[PDB]
């Protein structure tokens, strides 16, 4: 049964020009806060370094308008008695990826002693 | 054989052995070599019978 | 050319994956340095021995 | 790596001559003992674990009459180590091998059974039955020699030095030789003529594929390709090849309705007016006979094969349809949508192939070929038998009401439990011929000389005949010279100079001396997970840029997602890492291949990973982390190796091989100066050699073998290849 | 972009969103939704238990969160909504929760 | 060119026909006079 | 320990498969009837020789051949829902390319093409039915649709000679086949124009240090009757055959000993 959500979800309420839909991706476990009052690109991608209880995570995060209209936005409405309707298709989309920390190329190469010339004779 | 970048230049890639049977063959062209002696060897059996 | 001229090592490439052009290069390559196998047993033995 | 640390610099004598020469040593020999680790391993893995998942598996059977549901089922079955039938008093219940080969007689085992006597449903008993016996590998964790040391080895009389992995039957000792049959789960492409004479239509084209189950038992897939536009199945069942259009699988299999199917098995080539016709097409004539939905499907399908499949007359006849499907298509996944995506790849596989977009993957290779040990051989058989023996136990109920004596419902268990069906003279068949008499190929092409008797002659004899894969007795006749080539990237796993040459040449080969069968099984549990948090797409997720350009991920039988072009090697990079580390449970053996995408005609493009067991593999040295890494077969193709020192390029390489003595077999590293000679000389005598006359063993009172060749005075050679201690050769 | 949680308005009910696996639908400004909540709010297996089956006239879509007929991404990737201001530039972000469909005949 | 979705459920059966286009599974028919889906094929493949 | 002679020169039958067919065999048979052939060494002999050889050869259809554009749907427009058609053009390869080898003329080809393409199309419809069971070019192509009904149009294109475009229109009830195919697998079948039997004919030199410098060409296939209309510009008195039988019947058995042997 659809309940009362934010008015911030009515379909009515997302129809502003001057407000964009975006959808993020982040794993099974990135806590959302250490990014408040944190700054994410909305186009290309840049390294944050996040602060979730104190540890210091870094993340890299993809910003790029989307694939066209993968698909919708369900949103309440208020002349369809609760049934959910579409939204338009969301501005962009957020990929967010833990770069991986400390991984250099490989190294410099290593070499082996060379036995070939032996005992020659006593 | 996993040892060449893929389409090198030398005529080594061939099959051009260079050392002789008084200074050793390489560990590569030792196996380019038992190709050719089981090939051989194959052809020779056949058209026997 | 360089010596892994991307020009070149397309053309080997592609044609790779066919037979007749490949053969071609094949025996172009082969009767290309089986001129040096004459100078190396011809300035060696049986003048050096 | 670490195993071959100490190889000795220049052999020596100061051993032949110490006061410790000849009070027996503690720790017996190292790599000596390891130089067998595959076959007792995976026999180890068979008995106490195998029959574990491969009991669980065969189906609820009996039913006789009366409108009875009795469906008596294996709780669970075991073997005991061998002991001794109740002698007048036997000080030791045990026997140990050495007895058995005196006497002429066999080494056994006991094999138990947990029947429940469901009643129309659980109602009554649990009978255990002493089905027969079996033989035992010796010195697996089945024989009573497990985990001695020499001098309680000495004591019993056996050799100090044993390393076992033989049967013994009457005294002779037989041996299972490895085989080789196509890659575990994967599409492999094909084209071949014969193929096209049998029925209407059929091109040459087409993809195939392996698939064995954990109760490792095996089933072969096939997808034709026609010329009118539509692609079939041609699978085979208890000896019967069978026929069946995509349409009733990709609706029977999963409700789903099809808009999703031609949406999805039509990715990213949108520009096509062909492919999507004759998908359009398909699904047409899929609908318009006499169904509708999936159960409509099932209906029919099993409606047409009931006949066949010879299931209970009882059953509806969708139920026999599902029986059918998830026995004969796309075992190894044990679910529905991953059997979808799985097909789905398969037959886009098939029309980038038939259009011509990439090149035929050759099925001839070593790059799609892997071996066979004798625990699979051995388990499968086993699990092929107890069938029978149910079956068999049914015809003994139905003898009663056959000759109308009391046909009884409980209680006569006992009775009807003693047929005369047991194991003993089916499996002494096996071994005492080679032969297989039996009712399933399970995958195999042929069924004779399957283990032959290792001779004691000589050590050298031995030291082979356990390190021997063979391409099957069936391919010898054949004139083709492309069965015996060696193609030039066999190098390290197959020994260039150590063919049989005579009637089986080239085919015979012997396994290099760095490499090392794969038989620990891995939980395949976190793994797909610790894909997805990263780059990797969820498999039909909105993937950000999902169209022509992407990566599939398969998984060792499952779809996973969709990579893009700039992440492919990162990934695959990473995953280097996080297996050399040997960090979070990214098992050793796993291979990480990435094709990338050539623009011509080459190989399919991907990116694949692998768990499973029965796969060749050495070890090579890194030059990013100091460590020591694996190579499976597979992904030798895209790797820069280089032999010498003097080679390393800095920044084009990437590996360096241990030492350079490891392209040729062991026996064929006991010639010495052996690059200087000839290379048919190379192979003559690693022929001879086996062939010859010296010391072959310690206790001439053990053995009652019929002939031991024996010369008096042998002696230590004084012109020595290094590798001639490190497997202590001189006390033979 | 100011980056601001909200969490949950309601805590049981995020950001609904609908995929179809087969492509991009034309006029989806016609259609109505049925959201189904799990009543057993204890069982942390059923508690959180969603049903996102989608009646359309052509299609009986259904979307889940479980199963293999769902993403793995709602067990391994979460899933957020950003509602960026054109006007003072600020971005809101909730929960949002993704649902892969599937059309039953 | 699929006869993609609306109302029906099915492949919408081929025109093949004199009237217009019905569904087997829900019965929705549309104009048989919609369809213009104009069909490119092969080309140089012969050297 | 295989051969390094043999200029790529229709090598036939080696091994004992041939010594079997003259001796266990004895039949007809053969396999490649390469036929032996010397120019009696005129003067002129040029002029006359190499339009000889072109008109000796043997041109097909499939070989021509290069591209195939089929464009097949959507018949409802014209007056009514009806037969669904097809839009179809060939393009073959330029006249300079092969018409300096085959000798050979673009337009008349193009006449055949018109000709016997069209009774073809309509075999390979009544096969398929069975197992599913210029004012002048106005004249010709009105009359095309006149012995062919279901032939709508054709289109020889004046000013190129290089690509035609036909247009096509038969009953929707049939199924579609390989029709993007079929045209391929009814190009290949047809020959243009060939000499009955004979089809390979070539022209290189003889040999002095062997002997006296006789110009030789080198033919294939067994018609013996058919070479004497050349009479003039070849020897026709040291002319043996690989066959031991074609010559049989034409000169006697003393003929083919030496042949033979």
């Amino acid at each position: 049964p659809p309940a009362s959500e934010s008015p911030r979800f009515s379909l009515e309420a997302l129809t502003g020009p001057d407000t964009e839909l975006w959808l993020i991706q982040a794993p099974a476990d990135f806590a959302p806060e250490c990014f408040n009052g944190r700054h994410v690109p909305l186009s290309g991608s840049q390294i944050v370094k996040g602060k979730l209880a104190g540890k210091r995570h870094r993340y890299r995060v993809l910003s790029s308008c989307p694939q066209a209209g993968e698909a919708t936005l369900l949103a309440p409405s208020t002349e369809a008695g609760g049934g959910l309707t579409c939204a338009s298709a969301p501005q962009g989309t957020l990929r967010i990826l833990e770069g991986p920390q400390q991984s250099l190329s490989g190294s410099p190469l290593q070499p082996i002693p060379a036995s070939p010339p032996p005992q020659i004779p006593p | 054989l996993p040892c060449f970048e893929p389409y090198e230049f030398t005529p080594r890639a061939g099959g051009f052995v260079t050392g002789r049977f008084l200074t050793g063959i390489k560990p590569p062209e030792f196996f380019f070599h038992c190709m050719a002696g089981r090939e051989g060897l194959v052809d020779t059996a056949v058209k026997t019978s | 050319a360089s010596y892994d001229e991307v020009r070149g090592k397309w053309q080997d490439a592609h044609l790779g994956k066919d037979q007749r052009d490949f053969n071609m290069i094949d025996l172009k390559f082969k009767e290309e340095v089986n001129h040096y196998s004459n100078e190396i047993n011809k300035a060696c033995m049986p003048f050096g021995l | 790596g670490s195993r071959w640390r100490n190889l000795p610099s220049g052999p020596s004598l100061k051993h032949l001559t110490d006061p410790s020469y000849g009070i027996p040593r503690e720790q017996q020999k190292a790599a000596l003992q390891e130089l067998t680790r595959a076959h007792v391993e995976s026999f180890n893995y068979a008995v106490h674990e195998g029959l574990g998942l491969a009991v669980q598996a065969i189906p609820p059977f009996e039913f006789a009459f009366k409108d009875e549901r009795i469906s008596f089922t294996i709780l669970d079955a075991v073997i005991s180590p061998p002991t001794v039938p109740k002698g007048t008093i036997c000080k030791e219940a045990n026997v140990y091998p050495a007895e058995c080969r005196g006497r002429r007689s066999t080494y056994r085992g006991k094999l138990t059974a947990d029947i429940n006597w469901a009643v129309n449903g659980i109602s009554k008993g649990i009978i255990k039955q002493f089905l027969g016996y079996v033989p035992i590998m010796v010195k697996s964790k089945l024989c009573n020699l497990r985990n001695l040391p020499p001098q309680a080895l000495i004591e019993h009389h056996e050799e100090a030095e044993e390393m076992g992995g033989y049967f013994i039957i009457n005294g002779i000792e037989k041996v299972i030789r490895m085989l080789i049959m196509p890659r575990r789960n994967f599409p492999i492409a094909m084209i071949r003529p014969k193929w096209k004479t049998r029925g209407p239509g059929y091109t040459q084209y087409g993809v195939s594929m392996h698939c064995v189950r954990e109760e490792h038992s095996a089933v072969n897939m096939n997808l034709h390709y026609l010329e009118n536009g539509t692609v079939m199945l041609n699978f085979i069942y208890r000896k019967e090849l069978f026929f069946l259009p995509l349409g009733f699988a990709l609706k029977a299999l999963v409700s789903f309705s099809d808009y999703q199917i031609f949406q999805e098995l039509i990715k990213g080539k949108e520009d096509d007016s062909f492919l999507r016709n004759s998908v359009s097409q398909m699904l047409r004539i899929v609908m318009e006979e006499g169904c509708s939905t999936q159960k409509q499907v099932l209906n029919y399908l099993g409606e047409c094969f009931r006949v066949k499949l010879n299931v209970p007359d009882w059953y509806p006849n969708e139920q026999a349809a599902e029986f059918l499907f998830n026995q004969c298509i796309c075992i190894h996944l044990k679910s529905n949508t991953e059997k979808f995506y799985m097909l789905c790849l398969m037959t886009r596989k098939l029309f980038a192939l038939a259009k011509g977009e990439c090149m035929e993957d050759n099925p001839d290779s070593l790059v799609n070929q892997e071996v066979l040990t004798p625990g699979q051989l051995f388990l499968m058989f086993l699990k092929e038998k107890l069938e029978g023996w149910l079956v068999s136990i049914k015809i003994a109920f139905d003898k009663k009401a056959q000759k109308t004596s009391v046909s009884m419902n409980t209680d006569n268990l006992m009775r009807i439990f003693t047929m005369g069906i047991d194991l003993t003279k089916p499996f002494e068949y096996l071994f005492a011929t080679g032969n297989l008499r039996s009712k399933t190929g399970l995958g195999l092409l042929q069924d004779s000389g399957l283990c032959v008797v290792a001779d004691k002659l000589n050590f050298i004899r031995y030291l082979s005949h356990f390190r021997c894969v063979h391409r099957g007795a069936d391919f010898a006749k054949m004139r083709t010279t492309t069965v015996r080539r060696l193609l030039p990237e066999s190098w390290g796993f197959l020994c260039p100079v150590h063919t049989p040459d005579g009637e089986p040449c080239g085919l015979m080969n012997h396994l290099t001396a760095v490499c090392e069968v794969v038989t620990q099984f891995v939980y395949t549990a976190s793994i797909p997970a610790l894909l997805c948090n990263l780059g990797v797409t969820p498999i039909d997720g909105a993937p950000h840029r999902s169209y022509s350009e992407c990566y599939p991920v398969l998984l060792d039988g499952v779809m996973v997602g969709w990579v893009d072009k700039d992440l492919a090697p990162g990934i695959a990079d990473s995953l280097r890492h996080f297996k050399v580390l040997r960090e979070k449970r990214i098992p050793p053996w796993m291979e990480v291949v990435l094709i990338p995408m050539t623009g011509k005609p080459s190989l399919y493009p991907g990116l694949f990973l692998f768990t499973t067991p029965c796969r060749l593999v050495r070890p090579v040295q890194n030059l990013a982390l100091g460590k020591e890494e694996l190579i499976g077969t597979m992904e030798q193709i895209f790797m820069n190796v280089a032999i010498f020192e003097d080679e390393v390029f800095a920044g084009v390489t990437t590996h360096q091989e241990l030492f350079p003595h490891s392209l040729l077999s062991v026996i064929a590293n006991f010639i010495p100066f052996s690059d200087h000679n000839q290379s048919p000389r190379n192979m003559y005598q690693c022929q001879m050699g086996k062939q010859t006359m010296g010391f072959p063993l310690l206790t001439y009172q053990d053995r009652s073998d019929n002939k031991l060749y024996r010369l008096q005075t042998p002696q230590s050679p004084l012109v020595r290849p290094s590798m001639y201690d490190y497997y202590d050769m001189d006390n033979y | 972009a100011r980056w601001q949680y909200c969490g949950a308005p309601d805590g049981s009910q995020r950001a609904v969103l609908v995929q179809f696996s087969n492509g991009k639908l034309q006029s989806p400004g016609n259609m109505r939704f049925t959201l189904y909540e799990n009543k057993d709010s204890t069982n942390p297996r059923k508690r959180n238990q969603r049903i996102l089956a989608a009646e359309t006239d052509r299609l009986s879509y259904v979307g889940n969160n479980f199963g293999t007929g769902a993403l793995k991404c709602n067990t391994l990737c979460r899933h957020f909504v950003g509602i960026l201001n054109k006007t003072s530039g600020q971005m809101e972000v909730y929960d949002a929760e993704l649902f892969n469909m599937q059309p039953l005949f | 060119d699929l006869d993609f979705c609306s109302d029906c459920g099915s492949v919408l059966p081929l025109p093949g026909a004199q009237d217009t286009v019905t569904c087997i599974r829900c019965g929705f028919n549309i104009n048989v006079r919609d369809f213009e889906g104009k069909v490119v094929k092969t080309s140089v493949v012969f050297h | 320990t295989f051969h390094f002679a043999g200029r790529g020169e229709m090598n036939v039958t080696l091994g004992i498969p041939r010594l079997r067919e003259i001796l266990m065999v004895a039949s007809a048979n053969i396999k490649t009837p390469m036929m032996s052939v010397p120019v009696l060494n005129t003067k002129k002999a040029l002029k006359r020789v190499k339009s000889l050889k072109k008109q000796l050869t043997r041109v097909c259809l499939g070989e021509v051949l290069q591209k195939i554009d089929v464009q097949e749907s959507f018949c409802m427009e014209e007056k009514q829902n009806k037969f669904q058609v097809y839009q179809l053009r060939f393009q073959f390869l330029p006249h300079a390319y092969y018409q300096q080898e085959k000798c050979l003329r673009p337009e008349d080809i193009l006449r055949f093409m018109e000709t016997r393409f069209f009774k073809l199309l309509m075999e390979s419809i009544k096969k398929k039915n069975n197992k599913a069971s210029p004012e002048a070019m106005e004249r010709r192509v009105q009359a095309v649709r006149e012995i062919h009904p279901f032939i709508d149009d054709y289109q020889y294109d004046t000013e190129e000679s290089l690509w035609c475009q036909v247009t096509v229109k038969l009953p929707l009830m049939k199924i579609n086949f390989d029709m993007s195919s079929l045209v391929v697998s009814l190009a290949h079948g047809a020959v243009i124009y060939a000499t009955k039997g004979i089809t390979r004919c070539l022209l290189n030199e003889t040999t002095n240090n062997k002997n006296e410098k006789e110009l030789v060409l080198n033919t294939e296939g067994i018609n013996l009757p058919e070479l004497f209309k050349y009479a003039e510009v070849l020897d026709l008195r040291r002319l043996y055959s690989n066959d031991i039988h074609a010559i049989a019947n034409t000169y006697g058995i003393e003929a083919a000993l030496r042949v033979i042997e």
